RNA sequence: AAACUUUCAGCAACGGAUCUCUUGGCUCUCGCAUCGAUGAAGAACGCAGCGAAAUGCGAUACGUAAUGUGAAUU
RNA sequence: UUGAGAAGCUCAGACGAGUAGGCAGGCGUGGAGGUUUGUGACGAAGCCUUGGGCGUGAGCCUGGGUCGAACAGCCUCUAGUGCAGAUCUUGGUGGAAGUAGCUCUA
RNA sequence: GUACGUGAAAUUGCUGAAAGGGAAGCAUUGGAAAUCAGUCUUACCUGGGUGAGAUCAGUAGUCUCUCGAGACUAUGCA
């Protein structure tokens, strides 16, 4: 079953690299951010770090109850 | 030979050639891809190999040019083992210094048919439904049966009949809930 | 390469509407007169070489494959080698008998079949 | 036939059909004349001359269970598969409904229907490839007794094999005029109350058993005060599943001056029994107590429920 | 034989037809608008009251050269007729219908007429094809529930 | 035509259908029927061997017992019974008569011989689960049994013996070994194991150490009539896939020296040998049959049609008659004529 | 195939000859095939049937039907047999035709004349 | 709104296309040579079955005799 | 690297109105020779359909309905071979109109 | 159902839905309503246990082809 059985139109070799995300310069860690969408919109969060592309976020549970969670910046 | 057979086979007419769209198909039992190509001629190709399924295993059929005037005899076989991997061996020792077009077109319809081996043994194993054939005459028949048979029925003649009868014989208790007070009375005066 | 249809609408000959003896098949215009043979503004369209479709996919169906006419459970067992292009469809006038073997060959194949329902039921 | 000519063939015919009219016309005015002279003429040619039927005259079958009662049927139906229902400890019916793999919501609007028709039947949506013998022995452990699949292809709900639980009989319907509430003129709405059932019209001995298997799947005691009645009834083969919302009110044709007004609730539609086996149904492996041949159904006289 | 018309179910209806009428088409097309719906009694006095000239047929889509009266101020248009071949096939049609029902054990205070209709016979004139249901007026069964 | 028939309440009926009768046949004669027994489901009935001009009858409940079916109307010439602790897990599943002595196989392979005069019985354990098991008509001392999952074996008690063996040491534990045992076939074309359920037992060399090579043939839930050879070898001769529905009953037809199956789907059909082909059907019969009789000329069918259906051994129908309760066997008393 | 140039393949020609035949030629246009025992007994293979021969019907609806040929109509090519009848709807018995072709003959009304076109077709009587 | 008008769909009419059929036509080829005063071709009138707006026949009137085939005609 | 229907596969660039007229390639119909070890009473052909799909198009495939005995793909041969018009031919059927006629009328 | 195989279009009636005010039908784009189409996770890989069988036997025979190539028949399941 393993002996290809059709023309095998393997993909060319795409030089395309993955970089790491440019976040901008006011999503710093610890910025209060406004949420935009979801089910927490309108909501202020504090950014607890930056993951790859989204920010961890949580409000102080005990303020807003907004968990830890992940946002899109 | 082989090109004057292309020349007529290829391009005037062969029985085993069906026309698509896109690309000719040949039903030569002997094509390994199952086109019409030059290539995958088995009659314009005089060393020719291809694997086909027999009774559950497979086979490499090989044909020579040195074979071509016996038809009884131009075709020789050899039982491709059940291991794959030695199937692929097996294939590459017998086409020994063949074109590796012609190894690579036996060993794409080898996998094809070691797949198709797998599924239908797959299938065997699952429970599937049969396929019942629908019956023109019987449809119509049966459709026009059925509506004689609903007029000849009365259904509601024969709902309201049973349900007065079973009123008159009381299957309730002593006053019904079912009726009000003047049907019960009325009821009481003829049944009694 | 998915399949990209320059245009979905037919091309309906210029007054079949207006007149029932004129059927819909296309017709090229004629008349000199005629504003659609001029090609005026706000007329149908008429079709042109720059219409047809890419030749990689033409004769595709929305799902990939092409259909391929199947008359018997020999014309199945040619698919074989080019189920991932092409998909069955059996012959109009191909009996119920026949549609079931053909239907239970070509599920060992591993073919897709464009019509495998017709002319039968089905009992589990 | 004699006239190959078209035109001169059919003048015939009209002369002939003329001719028929009038003698008939003739015999029948005559007759009338000395019918008034003589009513005990008329009593004679009425009573004598009963317009034939195909009831009157279906062909004779001596499975036809007869109205007097039979020992030997009661003790056959004294210990049988249904007698937890039909006996002192009047077993409560539970019923499974469930459909094909695969359904689509055409299935579900006829599903929902029959779960209206009948109160304690659940519904679970079939998964993956579970069979329905695997069905049936799970269902058996969860307290059901009587198992409802709905087969439906291309958006058609066409066929019904209801299996009798744990081990019992299995029969299979083939359906037709599939109809909802909305698509019956003058529907009604169907409330929680228990439907009464009316069984029709099943004289012969197979009949007895398709009778016994829908009477078992409806509560024992019915809601009178719903006046919801579920009528199943057999004609010339053809099993007609109806409801309808009854109400007793005063008729005058009727000879008693009493006869009820009905407005239906639905589902409507008609079953052909095609086969009933012994045990659970399996199509390949089952052993066929019944198995309708559509040769000998061309009899119109000739019938088997 | 079957008619334009889903009902004429044997239980609650009654049929009854007339082909190759001779009378004409467009008459009998509107004296079949206007005794559809009415019941089975009231049709037959309202057929009486047209062959007395009390009650006029009001010519309705076929109203070219039609003259107006009063009597159509029910029927709420003006123009209107009195013809008597299209009312006498129409009564006759509707005895034989009511008979009809009185075979099949309908009740017989509640029928209406639920379908009535007019065809084009072959031209022989014109003929005309009239075919007519009359149903039990179904009443709704209170819920009580 | 003189027949015994017993159903699934337990009660006997003695018909006396002749040729020519058809119930179904307003015009037709009704058949005489004498019935007796139990009218109780727990004591149905569920084989019916005839000894003779004796009928042994087994029930549900393990109450076997014997009729005498010369005189009429027939009395229990003798009764048997079975222990409880024997019947709540198992049941019967063949039983029949040789040298004197009563085969009462049950499921679990449990086996009961019982010899009629000395009234003597000895149990013999045996293989799992069973389904047929069949002595051998002509040699003492021959068991054939198989189950679901349980390959066709011989069990010989008697060695060779060289000409016969005396009735009262048979069926003794000690002396009986199997000298055959079934070898599965190969695999079938889509390497998948061919399943094994043996549901009837047959032993043809009527129709085809000594007296062996024991000539016999199988018929399986997955319905295949496999021909067994001993001398050709554990597996069998030849296979044929004879029906798509698990086939029920077995047995030859001595008339045309010839063999017949039924199986579940209502189908009972003449298999020819020789011609390794199957020669018409028993047409005219509904519903799955429970058990059928050959005795000469004369083969008797009953099934879930409620019916009693003659045939010959050249699949005519003779006679036909209905009766009402659901039948579980049927047993050819007399093949003449009743006038005869 | 045929090389006579004095017999026609004309499917034209073959129907009007069936079609428009004397009754002289209809009495052979409509034989019947002896049974076996009368096959090997009366060494002929079929004969034209006539009034009073004893036949079996092999196909149709009334396979089985044994009986006499009442009447041998010709005008239609059909036979008609004792009780192989169909109810009407006043309840009169209308006689149905078989094809002679259909039918197999059990026992033959012998005459003298018969019996010399036996042993005119190589047949011992 | 209703009516009317218009559009679409279902059913029912009307009509007789399409398809399939075909004891017919058309065309070619082959063999043959035979009307009448011993009353022809044609026309008319009858006969008896009929459906004749057809056929057969001639007061011996569906023909009679003879040679057949051999049990129907319908 | 398998991508030799060499009549195939592949790479690149430019261009695209069109009457008369010229030149290629195709679609469809009746019949014929060959072929598909072709389709068909478990339903051929035709017809209907707001079912689905393919082709720039001529057209083709298909589901459902209806229906009841034949029919098609490919290679070649053949021709009485494709319609919206001809104040076209034959047949069928409309609006005028229940009008002209023989207040309301029958 | 003899107004008789199939039963197209033009045309007509009834019913249902929708739109209505005069160039209209029509073309383009979407909405709404109605309806329809196909696309499914299921297999693959890996490990062990249990049995199985051959294209495996430190195995015995037959048949057909050209030593060995196919087909089988016994026997064992490492």
């Amino acid at each position: 079953k393993y002996y290809p059985a059709y023309r095998e139109n393997v993909p060319k070799k795409a030089r395309k690299a993955v970089r790491p995300t440019k976040l901008r310069a006011s999503l710093a860690p610890g910025t209060v951010c406004i949420l935009l969408a979801g089910r927490f919109r309108g909501k202020r969060v504090v950014v607890l770090s930056q993951l790859e592309d989204t920010l961890v976020v949580t409000g102080p549970y005990k303020v807003n109850g907004v968990p830890i969670r992940r946002v899109n910046h | 030979q082989d090109e004057v057979i292309w020349q007529v086979v290829g391009h005037e007419f062969c029985s085993y050639r069906i026309k698509g769209e896109a690309q000719n198909f040949c039903r030569n039992e002997y094509n390994v891809t199952g086109l019409c190509n030059r290539q995958s001629c088995p009659l314009a190709n005089s060393r020719y190999a291809t694997v086909r399924e027999d009774n559950g295993k497979l086979y490499l059929y090989m044909k020579t040019i040195e074979r071509a005037h016996f038809p009884s005899k131009l075709w020789q076989r050899i039982k491709l083992s059940k291991n794959y991997a030695k199937a692929l061996e097996q294939i590459d020792q017998q086409l020994l210094y063949w074109p590796g077009r012609q190894i690579h077109r036996c060993k794409q319809r080898l996998t094809r048919l070691t797949q198709y081996l797998l599924k239908a043994r797959r299938l065997a194993l699952k429970h599937q439904p049969a396929l019942i054939p629908i019956k023109p005459k019987q449809a119509h028949r049966e459709a026009s049966r059925e509506r004689k048979a609903l007029i000849a029925a009365k259904l509601e003649k024969n709902i309201e009949k049973e349900l007065v009868k079973r009123l008159k014989s009381g299957v309730y208790g002593d006053q019904p809930l079912n009726v009000n007070e003047e049907i019960w009375n009325k009821v009481l005066a003829a049944r009694e | 390469v998915n399949i990209i249809k320059k245009r979905t609408k037919p091309f309906k000959r210029h007054q079949s509407d207006r007149f029932k003896r004129v059927g819909e098949s296309w017709r090229k215009p004629r008349g000199i007169d005629s504003c659609v043979r001029r090609r005026f503004r706000g007329t149908i369209s008429m079709p042109k070489i720059g219409y047809g479709n890419n030749k990689k996919t033409r004769y595709c169906m929305p799902n990939g494959l092409k259909a391929f006419l199947v008359r018997n459970v020999s014309d199945v067992e040619l698919l074989l080698m080019h189920n991932k292009t092409y998909a069955a469809e059996i012959a109009g006038n191909v009996s119920a008998r026949k549609r079931v073997e053909i239907v239970e060959k070509a599920r060992a194949l591993g073919v897709k079949v464009t019509n495998a329902g017709a002319k039968v039921r089905s009992q589990e | 036939g004699k006239i190959k000519n078209k035109i001169v063939r059919q003048q015939q015919y009209m002369k002939a059909l003329h001719q028929k009219n009038k003698d008939k016309l003739e015999r029948r005015k005559e007759r009338a004349k000395e019918e008034e002279k003589d009513p005990e003429k008329k009593r004679l040619r009425l009573s004598e001359n009963i317009p034939a039927t195909i009831e009157s005259k279906r062909v004779y079958d001596e499975t036809i269970i007869e109205d007097k009662p039979d020992e030997e049927l009661q003790a056959e139906l004294k210990d049988d598969e249904f007698s937890a229902y039909f006996s002192e400890e009047r077993k409560v019916p539970k019923l499974l409904v469930t459909t094909s793999k695969r359904a689509s919501r055409k299935c579900y609007d006829f599903a929902s229907e029959l779960l209206d028709c009948f109160p304690n039947a659940e519904f679970r949506k079939r998964t993956g490839d579970i069979e329905v013998h695997e069905i049936a022995e799970a269902a058996a452990k969860r307290g059901y007794t009587d198992l409802l699949v709905l087969n439906e292809d291309r958006k058609k709900t066409n066929a019904l094999t209801l299996v009798h639980l744990p081990n019992g009989p299995s029969f299979y319907f083939t359906l037709s005029n599939l109809q909802t509430a909305k698509e019956i003129s003058n529907h009604g709405r169907s409330t929680g109350h228990i439907p009464e059932l009316i069984i029709n019209n099943f004289s012969t001995r197979l009949g007895m058993t398709v009778a016994r298997a829908f009477q078992s799947l409806f509560i024992q005691t019915p809601q009178i005060q719903g006046r919801q009645v579920v009528t199943i009834h057999c004609q010339r083969d053809f099993l007609f599943f109806r409801r309808h919302r009854y109400a007793f009110r005063e008729k005058s044709n009727m000879p008693d001056g009493i006869g009820t007004g009905l407005q239906e609730l639905g589902p409507r539609f008609t079953m052909r029994l095609r086969m009933v086996q012994k045990g659970v149904w399996d199509r390949k492996e089952g052993e066929v107590f019944f198995e309708s041949n559509a040769g000998e159904e061309s009899d119109r006289r000739k019938f088997w429920l | 034989v079957r008619y334009s018309a889903s009902p004429a179910l044997e239980t609650k209806c009654a049929k009854a037809r007339g082909a190759y009428l001779r009378t004409h088409f467009k008459n009998s097309r509107e004296v079949a608008f206007t005794i559809n719906g009415m019941s089975l009694k009231k049709a037959f006095i309202f057929l009486d009251n047209v062959k007395e000239h009390k009650q006029a047929v009001p010519f309705r889509r076929f109203n070219g050269g039609v003259g107006r009266t009063a009597q159509g101020k029910e029927f709420g248009v003006t123009q209107a007729r009195w013809p008597v071949k299209s009312v006498k096939f129409f009564y006759d049609l509707l005895k034989n219908a009511e008979a009809n029902a009185e075979a099949k054990g309908l009740d017989m205070d509640k029928l209406i007429i639920k379908h009535v209709q007019v065809n084009a016979a072959p031209k022989q004139s014109s003929p005309s094809h009239i075919e007519i249901i009359v149903a039990e007026e179904e009443e709704a069964v209170p819920k009580a529930n | 035509m003189k027949l015994l028939l017993g159903d699934e309440i337990g009660q006997l009926k003695f018909i006396e259908i002749k040729k020519g009768t058809d119930t179904s046949n307003p015009e037709s004669e009704a058949p005489v029927i004498q019935k007796f027994g139990e009218l109780d489901r727990e004591k149905g009935v569920l084989f019916m061997l005839k000894h003779e001009m004796n009928v042994f009858v087994a029930r549900k409940n393990g109450t076997i017992e014997c009729w005498n079916v010369n005189q009429e109307p027939p009395i229990l010439s003798s009764l048997w019974q079975l222990d409880s602790s024997l019947l709540e897990t198992a049941s019967i599943v063949s039983m029949k008569y040789s040298n004197g002595w009563l085969m009462l196989a049950l499921s679990d392979g449990n086996l009961l011989f019982r010899h009629i005069e000395s009234s003597k019985l000895r149990k013999l354990q045996l293989h799992g689960p069973l389904s047929a098991v069949e002595l051998h008509p002509r040699i003492p001392g021959i068991i054939a049994a198989g189950g679901k999952e349980n390959d066709v074996c011989l069990y010989s008690c008697n060695p060779t013996c060289k000409s016969n063996i005396d009735e009262l040491e048979l069926w003794r534990t000690e002396n009986v070994v199997k000298v055959f045992q079934g070898k599965n076939v190969k695999n079938d074309s889509l390497n998948l194991r061919v399943r094994v359920w043996i549901t009837g037992i047959v032993f043809t060399e009527d129709i085809i150490d000594e007296s062996l090579c024991f000539h016999f043939a199988t018929i399986t839930h997955y319905g295949q009539l496999r021909f067994y050879d001993t001398k050709h070898g554990r597996r069998p001769v030849s296979t044929f896939d004879v029906s798509t529905s698990p086939l029920s009953h077995v047995g030859l037809l001595p008339s045309i020296k010839l063999l017949y199956f039924a199986d579940k789907r209502a189908q009972i059909s003449i298999f020819d040998h020789s011609k390794k082909k199957v020669i018409g059907r028993f047409q005219g019969v509904k519903g799955a049959p429970s058990s059928i009789h050959c005795l000469g000329n004369v083969v008797a069918i009953t099934g879930l049609d409620r019916n009693v259906r003659i045939f010959d051994a050249d699949r005519k129908p003779l006679a036909n008659a209905y009766i009402k309760a659901l039948p579980t066997s049927i047993i050819v008393i007399n093949e003449r004529d009743a006038e005869i | 195939m045929k090389f006579s140039r004095d017999v026609t393949s004309s499917r034209r020609k073959q129907r009007k000859a069936h079609f428009g035949a004397p009754s002289s030629v209809r009495r052979v246009l409509m034989s019947a095939p002896l049974s076996k025992e009368l096959r090997e007994q009366y060494k002929i293979r079929s004969l034209p049937v006539r009034r009073d021969d004893q036949i079996t019907v092999i196909r149709g609806s009334n396979k089985g039907r044994e009986g006499k040929i009442t009447s041998v109509y010709r005008k239609k090519f059909l036979l008609l047999i004792e009780r192989v009848t169909r109810e009407k709807a006043n309840g009169a018995s209308a006689p149905v035709g078989i094809d002679a072709s259909k039918v197999v003959i059990t026992k033959l009304h012998l005459d003298k004349d018969r019996k010399d076109l036996i042993v005119r077709k190589g047949g011992k009587v």
